C-alpha cells in the first residue's frame, strides 16, 4: 500500500548549486514508455 | 488528507521498513507523478484516499483526483532547476542547462543528473517556479551515467 508525505514548496532557489552537462542524444521511445539510445 | 500545493514523497510499507519509491507534485488539487512509480495504484494521504484519474504508460505519467494540470514548457535556451527529493534526504534544488533527446517525433529537453531510482517524479522548474516536467524517465549513456527526459503531460 502506498502513501504520500509533503517534502516542500516548489520554488526556484537563487544561488543553487549549478551542475550537469547538456548532451544531445538520438533516442527512441517504445510502447512500454522505455527510452533507448539510437545508434 | 493534505491537499496543499507542493512536492511530495511517494512511500510504501510493503517492503523492509518505509521505502521511498518516488516523488510527485500536488497542484490545483491534483497529484502528478510517473506511471512507473505507482503502476496506477491508489494512494493514501493521511486517512484520505487518492484515486487515479488519468494515466498513460507510454508518456510514463499519471494524475490523481483530476486531470493533468502542469503545462509549462522548457524554452530550449535557459537553465532550469531539478527540485530533487532523494530518499531519506532533504529536498535540494540543482540548477542545470538541459541537453536534448532527439526522437523521430520531435525533440524534448533532457537533464543529466544522477539520483537514486526513488527520486523519479521530482519536478523540473523554470525561473518562474513553474513545473515544466518531471525527472525520472530516461536512458544510461556510454559511460554509465543517467540522463532523464523532461517529461511533461498535456493540459486538456
Ligand atoms: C531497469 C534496467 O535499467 C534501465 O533500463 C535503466 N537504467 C537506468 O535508467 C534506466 C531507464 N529507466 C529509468 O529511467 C528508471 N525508471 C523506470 C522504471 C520503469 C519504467 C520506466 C522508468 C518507464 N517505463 C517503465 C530509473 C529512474 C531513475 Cl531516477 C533511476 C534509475 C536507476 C535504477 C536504474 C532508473
Amino acid at each position: 500500500d502506498m502513501y504520500i508525505e509533503r517534502a516542500g514548496d516548489i520554488t526556484w532557489e537563487k544561488d543553487a548549486e549549478v551542475t550537469g552537462n547538456s548532451p544531445r542524444l538520438d533516442v527512441a521511445l517504445d510502447e512500454s514508455g522505455d527510452f533507448s539510445l539510437v545508434e | 488528507g493534505e491537499t496543499t500545493d507542493g512536492v511530495y514523497r511517494v512511500m510504501t510499507r510493503r517492503l523492509l521498513g518505509s521505502t521511498q519509491v518516488g516523488v510527485g507534485v500536488m497542484q490545483e488539487g491534483v497529484f502528478h507523478t510517473m506511471w512507473h512509480v505507482t503502476k496506477g495504484a491508489a494512494l493514501r494521504s493521511g486517512e484520505g484516499r487518492l484515486d487515479p484519474y488519468w494515466g498513460d504508460v507510454k508518456q510514463d505519467l499519471v494524475s490523481y483526483c483530476g486531470p493533468w494540470k502542469l503545462d509549462a514548457a522548457w524554452d530550449g535556451l535557459s537553465e532550469v532547476q531539478l527540485l530533487a527529493v532523494p530518499p531519506g534526504e532533504r529536498a535540494k534544488n540543482i540548477q542545470t542547462l538541459p541537453g536534448i533527446f532527439k526522437t523521430k517525433d520531435g525533440d524534448i529537453g533532457a537533464v543529466a543528473l544522477d539520483y537514486p531510482a526513488g527520486t523519479s517524479g521530482s519536478p523540473i522548474l523554470d525561473k518562474c517556479g513553474r513545473v515544466i516536467g518531471l525527472y525520472g524517465n530516461g536512458v544510461v549513456i556510454k559511460n554509465g551515467s543517467y540522463v532523464s527526459a523532461i517529461t511533461q503531460g498535456k493540459r486538456e
